């Protein structure tokens, strides 16, 4: 219900309305306990002052952030850590919004609200569940909130941006990224790591690779779905290798095949 | 949206952006054949009524200058343009 959203019954307090105290406190938008954990860590450590003062200049000046708090740790609330199987990195969140107003951006990667239009990458998704059979036809709607509470961990390594902006929070939220991955790859043990794109391939980089699965391909927007991609291995001696185009990766298959191998329910994808 | 409105200059399209994507300087290569001097974003709008993806590329925020546009087809080719 917090990750079933639809932009015909959208009323989610702005940023601005959540914090009129510029003071941004990130605590309270997270919700689950079992989170607390890795929560209490990041607070442990030099940059979340940083971060929230960083954020807090943001209301200030004045920006409006995406996507609204109460979805900022969507995924996060909707999935304990013991709970998800599979993380899907985006890089940054939708900038874009409805004509009446209402953000793309919803909290967790690849994602929109019901009644929202949906951007081509996830098209793309789509596009690719139907080329290997986990789909018979696309869904009228972008919202993924069935795949997250089947332990999909989708989510952006920027967690904001600003509404018709790019890119702009990509660094403030660095550090708390690689922190969650970090902890995810030492503290959990059968993931499945999905590497769309060099950036989400450099982050899994940090995975590590005889614990955990992990798919690599190119990004799925329209400019990447049909190239290849280029970089480092993931080993300790890595060398330079061609991944594959996203187009050309039976991903969620893979994904599947992996986890009833490792006798866990396999996800249904269709919509 | 300044960012539409150079697309809209370009092409006469009024689009919405609706995503975009950081790339390093030898990705963009790959794809453009110029070499940037630096990571830029690939601002992507779609328009139905000619089915065509148009993304206009820019050098990293805060400075969003533009460097190239590419309007690509159904069939995904390119047509490249450089700013």
């Amino acid at each position: 219900e917090y990750i079933l959203i639809d932009a015909n019954n959208y009323h989610f307090k702005s940023w601005i309305e959540c914090f009129p105290d510029c003071k941004v406190n990130l605590k309270l938008l997270l919700f689950r306990p079992e989170w607390f954990d890795f929560f209490k860590y990041v607070e442990s450590k030099t940059y979340f002052p940083q971060l929230e003062s960083k954020l807090s200049s943001y209301l200030e000046k004045r920006q409006r952030i995406v996507p609204y708090p109460e979805l900022l740790f969507n995924t996060m609330n909707v999935l304990p850590p013991g709970k998800i199987k599979v993380v899907i990195l985006g890089q940054d969140p939708y900038p874009g919004s409805c004509i009446s107003g209402v953000p793309y951006a919803m909290g967790c990667s690849f994602s929109v609200p019901l009644n929202c239009p949906v951007p081509k990458s996830l098209a793309n998704i789509y596009t690719n569940l139907i080329k290997f059979n986990h789909m018979r036809k696309a869904p009228k709607h972008g919202c993924l909130a069935s795949w997250i509470l089947q332990g999909t961990f989708m989510i952006n390594s920027a967690f904001t941006t600003v509404l018709n902006e790019s890119g702009v929070h990509a660094r403030t939220w660095e550090s708390f990224t690689a922190d969650l991955i970090d902890y995810l790859t030492d503290n959990y043990d059968d993931l499945i790591f999905v590497a769309w794109g060099a950036h989400a391939h450099k982050l899994c980089q940090r995975v590590d690779p005889k614990k955990h699965y992990i798919i690599t391909s190119s990004h799925p927007s329209p400019l990447s779905v049909s190239n290849t991609m280029t970089s480092m291995s993931y080993g300790p001696n890595p060398k330079k290798v061609t991944y594959p185009s996203f187009n050309s990766v039976d991903h969620f298959g893979k994904i599947n095949e992996h986890l009833k191998s490792r006798n866990k329910k396999p996800i249904f994808w269709d919509l | 949206t300044n960012l539409s409105d150079i697309i809209e200059k370009e092409t006469g399209k009024q689009l919405v952006i609706q995503e975009s994507i950081l790339m390093l300087p030898e990705e963009v290569e790959e794809v453009i054949g110029n070499k940037p001097e630096s990571d830029i974003l690939v601002h992507t709008a779609y328009d139905e009524s000619t089915d065509e993806n148009v993304m206009l590329l820019t050098s990293d925020a805060p400075e969003y200058k533009p460097w190239a546009l590419v309007i690509q087809d159904s069939n995904g080719e390119n047509k490249i343009k450089m700013l």
